[PDB]
């Protein structure tokens, strides 16, 4: 038996959504997904998920496609989307039961979204400024927690925010934007992390290439190649005639990617040129971008004025380790930080922990407004949508008021992949957010949020958790389309 | 076997203990032990022991002699 | 084997979850097809029909236990299925039947001298109206609702706090009666047998009277049969005024001109005479029960001490009070909306008379509310280890067999067993014996159980444990029969 | 459905563990496998069982995996994390019906692998490489219960050479090895003494008309993959360059002329360790033509007809990497035999060159761990202290197996065996797996490399927190 096919819609959309709804968070677990040749696939976000998943039915094939669209405006909250849709479908089928005509209900959902979206815009973050110190340290610390160097958290912390806003660059439109590709790693050998310091510049850890490097050279002129400077048997051996035509252009640092020249130290200290083998390409093009200059992969010819500038190169042992200090270029974007230890294997949980901190401290650079995350935004926007509902008198009140209720999924869902009663979270958000409205004085308590790590509410403007704007924007809009468009099917 | 130790390494060890030693030598219901069963005390009725031998011999060759049962 | 133990599974499984004060009550229709509603895990039990032998011997163990300890079948039946899952898994393991009864017995004995170490006994008496109340608010709230122990307790313990002399006491002088109405309010304490009459002419003042106890209730020539059956009836109720009797009883209804009868002798109609109250009358005044209307006798009736009726409670009452001890029986008046919810208070007020009792047999205390058994737990868990040989396994499983109470406990109001039992478990080996179970917190809590005055007597949870284990271990011993 | 599948998943675990679980030891039993045609073969190595196997779960297929990538990597210990999965997964079966988290358990499982990481470094014995006698001792250890018991004398010296023999300078100091580079040069024919190790790349392929000047006292190879390039190569003058492509008689002029000796229809796997042993270079464009062209090589070539067949002698190499291990013999039965307990061996002196250290075999280990780990919980607290301790009373199978299949209850001699770790402080104590007896194996002699058993609890913890991950398997079916 089977009838009202709109209810077999919002059930294939509950199974889909169920699929995924375990994986949301960072503490999400793992489907293995298995295709009809037997090969297995494991992941923990939900995008893969969906990318990978063979969906057949027609209703679900929508929120498919939806979702996909989402990945591509901003590559997040795809299963925040289809979980947000299929809560809406669940309410607006219920509603739908209890004798309220669909168009009524897509009325309003979309006077909800409207006034969520308008509601968000006026108490999200903007404090990304010049004076947000602490928050960036907390925020990395939270993506950095449950580790062992919690001990010596803040001097890491501060070090990598310093990093990440020294070489800040400024667009055509002068938003400021961040390569993440800019900073790289660098291993050392020795005592432990503790003592790492930031390195001003790109810092290869290779044999030393020469000593006829100043205190700070007045010029330092980057004038890289691709080739290795060997004698063989403008000139049929690559040795002399091509690097002085270069230095009478005006290079005072030549880049050899390559071997280097027999005779380099002769030319090398009325020059001061580079040479040191294995050049990385990564970090080759961000040097190149850094000084301005170019890769010469000939120079039998433009060559004087479009070459990169160095303000300073420094010659010095670091952690045992000698180390180029090609610093302080024409645009930030060479520097590295040394990684003091023994290895980059016993440290790999230290490395990518750097690397998620800089991806999370970038992620709120960009896109200056920004709103708390771990649910505190649903939960406020579940109570602003309720009391803006009860003053409606429409037929749209129950429409705006489940959309409302099914807003609370997300928060519900993380505290579920959290390990922790989802009830109890859920509640207590709703009352610490009751009192953000309702009593004036307790205005600075919207931004308290859930904690995965303790599974209590803690407030996440201060700890950091922090989502951009945009995002949370195109996933209401998006969910909120896909709501209609199933209700509109009959 | 009702005490939980391994049926056949009791008897083993009781029967090396019996044939090493002329004593006559039994099962310890605690550790699987060969104990003398006359120090101990766990003295048995020589009548019941008569009595057993002369049932289970006249029972056994009764049912081994019987053939052909029949509906009375 | 292992149905025995499957059967005692699904038996403790049945009333785990009525224990403690947040008992989810059941429904329970007897034979004759009665709604009733109840929480109390003796009553299921009783209505239940066991049917697997096993099910049949930890009943009657648990009888055993009721019969001279007066509370706490319960436990016994949540600990002994306990005890049978463990072993189950024992068996499971690989150990034989015997290993495992000797670790019982063993951790049995050893928990029977680690259990007086945990006492914090009584204050100075059964005296002190106001220190046997925060006594007896621990069973009182456990059986019935937490919200009406604050009374129930001192109505309880106000009856039975009246005659503490010589150390004897016996259950049966606390009477119960049932009055229907109002709320429990008007409910109160009185002294002597109470039940309600019919008639009107009766006198207060009275001295020892001569008690009628009764077993079976009740054209001219019809003017002469009339005249015959009335003279009749003149002489049945001459015969029953000789020996100057002044009190009738009769199970059946009043007679219009058997009352102007009785009222021309100054004779007091007592009627309503319920089934339940023919011999305990008799028990209590030392009476006997007569076939008829004619075969009464000076030596064939009852002695009173004073009959009056009293509108205490908004109802007519009779009431024989000063029996031959002169303050042995002491009823309790109870009022109730309806009788399915009074005969749990009476209940209550029975297992409350009998922790009293259990009071003045000893004055030891023990902390209850999983306090104990987490103690008796720990203790007998860190013993395994000190003991080499195949009975540290069985010793172990004991251990975890009390561990089980606190669980269902938690369990029973709405908490994260395992969450609780850790935190109890980790806070008891610093904030030791006397820290409990909180229930009023949602959260999974602890609080300490001295401050908080909910104790529970110690020869209790003695016999409890004594009667589980051997009960566990007994139905351990079988193996199977065709069925 | 929910956690059905996670149970679903764990059941699967175990019962593709307990296929062979019994299969391990000294004693091991014999599987039979049958084809779907009759046939009958019986086994005592569970890769094989594992291998001719069929298993529809997915979770199944994974563990195989995981074991056959634990084999190639470390050599034995197959069936053991086999069995330590399984009874990690089958012990979490009681904290999952509790309704617990996975999360939870996992994090356990992760506290306890680091304990008994901790506490497997704590209990090794130290053992200092190059002495011939303990390593024989380590040989007779590991190596025996095998085909090889009458022939372990001639493996002990192999393995003795060879573990010097592929020394690699990469990141410290001869501390990396390798297994793929040693030129094995199995030929079966004669008596099995002949078989030795030579010094220098081993290639079994020469030119056909060796009539010219092949070995010169400096090979320096040049890889290459054309007159113009015939002149070419004397931008330096080499004395060998070494081609894929054949070489004729006008060829070999050439040749001659150019000084150079070139080489056809020669493996990869030859030619890739020729250039690791010597140092070799590849190039071929004029501008990429430099001073880095031709490196360093060898220093003697040897031509000899082994065997009445052509073969190449390459000694003396640059790079004492690559070096010839010649094996002689009747057959390839036990020699393949040879090579794997050879590898067994350089990973156990790979190992004393990172941690110079052993650990009791039996079970001793699995015993002490175990007492550690539970020890340790009773300080702890919290909820997660339950599965803690349930994998420390789980990693007993090993010492379970071994009295299993060996005749001697697991029940009594466990329990014993417990006993004399607890009361006692310094005993490590292990059974007996010939015997099925208590005997303390610092005596018998028996002894694992630190290597093996922490790659052994690694994958194992590792399997166990993957299958408990796995949330869903929805793709399909
Ligand atoms: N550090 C964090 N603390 C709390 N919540 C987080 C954290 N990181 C991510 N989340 C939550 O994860 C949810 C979805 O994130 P994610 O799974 O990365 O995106 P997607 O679902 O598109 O893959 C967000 O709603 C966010 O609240
Ligand atoms: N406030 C309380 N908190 C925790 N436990 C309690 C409380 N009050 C009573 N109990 C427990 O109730 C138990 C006995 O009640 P119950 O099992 O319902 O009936 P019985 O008295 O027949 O066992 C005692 O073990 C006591 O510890
Ligand atoms: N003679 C022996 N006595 C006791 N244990 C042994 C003996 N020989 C091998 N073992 C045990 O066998 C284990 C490894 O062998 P086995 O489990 O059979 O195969 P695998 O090496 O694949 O695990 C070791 O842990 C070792 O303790």
């Amino acid at each position: 038996t089977g009838e009202t096919i709109r209810s077999q819609n919002v059930m294939a959309a509950a199974s889909i959504a169920n699929i995924v709804k375990s994986s949301l968070g960072p503490v999400g677990l793992d489907k293995m997904l298995v295709d009809d040749i037997g090969d297995v696939t494991i992941t923990n976000d939900g995008a893969t998920i969906l990318k990978l998943l063979e969906v057949e039915h027609p209703a679900a094939k929508v929120l498919c496609e939806l979702a996909d669209l989402q990945d591509k405006e901003v590559g997040d909250g795809t299963t925040s989307v289809v979980i947000i849709a299929a809560e809406l479908l669940k309410n607006a089928d219920e509603l739908v039961k209890q004798k309220i005509h669909p168009t009524s209900v897509i009325s309003g959902y979309r006077l909800a979204c409207k006034e969520a979206v308008r509601y968000i815009n006026e108490n999200l973050i903007v404090n990304t400024d010049e004076l947000g110190r602490d928050c960036l340290i907390n925020a990395a610390k939270t993506s950095m927690s449950s580790k062992i160097i919690g001990i010596n958290g803040d001097f890491f912390a501060n070090m990598v925010v310093d990093a990440v806003l020294a070489i800040k660059y400024t667009d055509i439109r002068g938003q400021p934007r961040y390569p993440v590709n800019s900073v790289n790693i660098l291993k050392a050998h020795g005592r432990s992390q503790m003592e790492s310091m930031l390195i001003s510049g790109y810092a290869l850890n290779c044999v030393v290439g020469s000593q006829g490097m100043p205190k700070r050279i007045v010029n330092a002129k980057i004038a890289c190649l691709d080739f290795s400077l060997q004698k063989t048997k403008r000139e049929s051996d690559i040795t002399k005639e091509r690097i002085q035509k270069i230095l009478a252009t005006g290079a005072n640092v030549i880049l050899t990617t390559g071997g280097i020249d027999d005779m380099c130290l002769k030319y090398f200290v009325e020059a001061g040129a580079m040479a040191v083998r294995r050049v990385l390409k990564r970090d080759l093009k961000r040097i190149a971008k850094a000084s301005g200059a170019t890769i010469l992969s000939t120079l039998a010819n433009f060559e004087a004025a479009m070459l990169g500038q160095a303000e300073e190169v420094v010659q010095e042992r670091i952690c045992d380790d000698e180390l180029i200090l090609i610093k302080n270029t024409k645009a930030r974007t060479s520097a590295s930080i040394i990684l003091r230890g023994a290895n980059d294997f016993m440290c790999d949980e230290m490395e990518r922990s750097l690397h998620d901190a800089l991806c999370v401290v970038k992620r709120v650079l960009e896109s200056k407004s920004v709103v708390p995350g771990g649910g505190a935004v649903e939960a406020a926007l579940s109570i602003y949508l309720e009391n803006y509902a009860t003053s409606m008198g429409s037929r749209e009140q129950l429409a705006i008021a489940e959309f409302a209720r099914s807003l609370l999924v997300i928060p519900n869902t993380l505290a579920v992949n959290a390990a922790q009663d989802s009830t109890d979270l859920v509640a207590k958000l709703r009352a610490f957010h009751n009192e953000a409205q309702v009593n004036p004085e307790r205005k600075n308590l919207k931004w308290i949020g859930l904690d995965l790590s303790n599974g209590k509410p803690r407030d996440n403007k201060q700890a950091g958790v922090f989502e951009p704007t945009i995002v949370k924007v195109k996933s209401l809009k998006f969910a909120t389309e896909a709501a209609i468009t199933i209700l509109r099917i009959d | 076997q009702n005490s939980g130790f391994d049926l056949q390494e009791t008897l083993v060890k009781i029967q090396a203990e019996h044939s090493e030693s002329g004593q006559l030598v039994g099962v310890d219901l605690n550790t699987g032990e060969p104990m003398v069963a006359a120090e101990v005390g766990v003295w048995d009725n020589y009548c019941v022991k008569k009595q057993l031998l002369h049932s289970c011999t006249v029972i056994a060759t009764n049912i081994l002699l019987v053939d052909e049962i029949m509906r009375a | 084997v292992y149905r025995n133990i499957q059967a005692c599974k699904e038996l403790a499984q049945t009333t785990r979850t009525a224990y403690g004060p947040n008992g989810m009550n059941k429904m329970v229709i007897n034979h004759l097809e009665k709604l009733f509603v109840t929480n109390d895990a003796a009553t299921i039990l009783r209505e239940l029909e066991v049917q697997h032998p096993a099910a049949k011997m930890i009943v009657m163990a648990s009888h055993m236990q009721e019969q001279e300890v007066g509370d706490g079948t319960n436990f016994v039946l949540v600990f002994a299925g306990a005890l049978l899952e463990l072993a189950e898994e024992l068996l499971r393991i690989g150990l034989s039947v015997s290993e495992v009864i000797e670790g019982y017995e063993i951790a049995c004995r050893k928990a029977h001298e680690i259990l007086p170490n945990l006492v914090c006994c009584s204050a100075k008496n059964l005296r002190d109206i106001d220190e046997v109340s925060s006594l007896l608010r621990t069973s009182i709230m456990s059986k019935q609702y937490g919200n009406e122990v604050f009374l129930a307790k001192l109505i309880a313990q106000a009856c039975v706090s009246i005659f503490p002399d010589s150390g004897h006491f016996n259950v049966d002088n606390i009477r119960v009666c049932k009055i229907l109405g109002s709320g429990i309010s008007s409910s109160s304490v009185l002294h002597g047998m109470v039940f309600k009459k019919e008639t009107e002419g009766d006198v207060t003042s009275v001295k020892d009277a001569k008690i009628a106890v009764y077993s079976c209730p009740f054209a001219e020539e019809l003017m002469n049969f009339s005249k015959g059956e009335e003279n009749l009836m003149d002489a049945q109720v001459k015969a029953i005024a000789d020996t100057g009797a002044n009190v009738v009883v009769t199970g059946g209804k009043v007679a219009d001109m058997a009352l102007h009868y009785a009222n021309k002798y100054n004779i007091m109609l007592v009627r309503l005479n319920s089934k339940w109250d023919l011999r305990r009358l008799c028990k209590t005044v030392g009476a006997t029960a007569l076939p008829r209307l004619t075969p009464p006798v000076l030596e064939e009736m009852g002695h009173c001490d004073s009959v009056y009726l009293s509108e205490v409670g908004d109802t007519q009452v009779v009431v024989f009070k000063h029996e031959k001890e002169d303050g042995a029986i002491s009823t309790i008046v109870l009022r109730g909306s309806t009788d399915n919810l009074m005969d749990d208070i009476e209940r209550a007020v029975d297992d409350g008379v009998n922790t009293f009792k259990v009071l003045t047999r000893d004055k030891r205390l023990v902390p209850g509310g999983g306090a104990t058994e987490i103690e008796l737990a720990k203790q007998i868990t860190s013993y395994g280890e000190t003991c080499p040989g195949l009975e540290q396994y069985a010793i172990k499983k004991f251990a975890e067999a009390f561990e089980a109470i606190p669980r269902a406990l938690a369990e029973n109001s709405g908490v994260k067993a395992n969450e609780v039992i850790s935190k109890l478990y980790a806070v008891h080996q610093e904030g030791n014996k006397n820290v409990g179970l909180d229930i009023e917190a949602e959260v999974p809590a602890v609080k300490d159980m001295l401050e908080a005055g909910i104790l529970d007597t110690y020869l209790g949870k003695y016999w409890a444990i004594k009667l589980a284990t051997n009960a566990a271990v007994t139905v351990l011993r079988v193996d199977q029969i065709i069925m | 459905s929910g956690r059905k599948v996670q149970s679903g998943n764990i059941n699967a675990a175990k019962t593709i563990a307990d296929i062979i679980r019994t299969c391990l030891g000294p004693k091991s039993m014999m599987k039979m496998l049958l084809d779907p045609m009759g046939g009958i073969v019986m086994t005592n190595d569970g890769n094989a069982i594992l291998r001719e196997i069929q298993v529809q779960h997915p979770a199944a297929k994974s563990m195989i995996e995981i074991s056959r990538t634990q084999d190639e990597e470390v050599g034995d210990g197959t069936t053991s994390v086999i069995i330590l999965a399984g009874e990690m997964l089958s012990v979490a079966e009681h904290f999952l019906e509790q309704q617990m988290h996975p999360t939870v358990v996992i994090s356990a499982y992760r506290k306890a692998l680091d304990d008994m990481i901790s506490t497997l470094k704590k209990i090794s014995i130290p053992v200092d490489i190059s002495d011939s006698d303990m390593m024989l001792n380590i040989i007779n250890s590991s190596i025996t219960t095998k085909a090889i018991s009458r022939w372990s004398s001639l493996a002990c010296n192999i393995a003795l050479d060879a573990v010097k023999m592929v020394q690699f300078e990469e990141n410290g100091r001869k501390e990396i090895d390798i297994k793929k580079y040693a030129r094995v040069e199995k030929i079966p024919g004669g008596i099995i003494e002949d078989s030795c190790v030579l010094r220098g790349v081993m290639i079994n392929k020469d030119v056909t008309h060796p009539r010219m000047r092949r070995y010169i006292k400096n090979p320096r190879i040049v890889l290459l993959d054309i007159q113009q390039l015939c002149e070419d190569i004397i931008q330096l003058k080499p004395d060998v360059v070494i081609t894929e492509k054949g070489i004729s008689d006008l060829a070999q002029h050439y040749l001659m002329r150019a000084n150079i000796t070139a080489i056809r229809r020669v493996r990869k796997t030859d030619n890739n360790r020729i250039a690791r042993a010597c140092g070799a270079r590849i190039v071929s464009r004029p501008e990429e033509l430099r001073e880095d062209d031709v490196g360093t090589g060898a220093g003697l070539l040897e031509i000899k007809k082994i065997g009445d067949e052509y073969f190449t002698f390459i000694t003396d190499c640059k790079d004492p990497k690559a070096c010839t291990i010649l094996l002689r013999g009747a057959s390839k039965e036990i020699l393949s035999e040879v090579e794997r307990n050879l590898q067994d061996a350089m990973q156990v002196c790979r190992n004393v060159l990172l941690d110079p250290q052993l650990v009791p075999g039996g079970g001793a280990s699995e015993m002490a761990v175990a007492h550690a780990l539970t020890e340790k919980s009773k300080a702890m607290t919290g909820v997660e202290q339950w599965p803690y301790r349930a994998v420390a009373q789980a990693l007993e199978v090993i010492p379970r197996t071994l009295i299993q299949n060996c005749g001697a209850s697991t029940i009594r001699l466990l329990t014993s065996l417990r006993a004399k770790h607890t009361q006692e402080n310094c005993e490590t104590w292990g059974v007996n797996g010939e015997t099925g007896t208590l005997v303390d194996m610092k005596e018998l002699g028996i002894w694992e490399p630190l290597a093996v058993k922490l790659q052994t609890y690694k994958t194992a913890v590792e399997t166990a927190v993957l299958l408990l991950r796995i949330d869903d398997i929805v793709s399909g079916h």
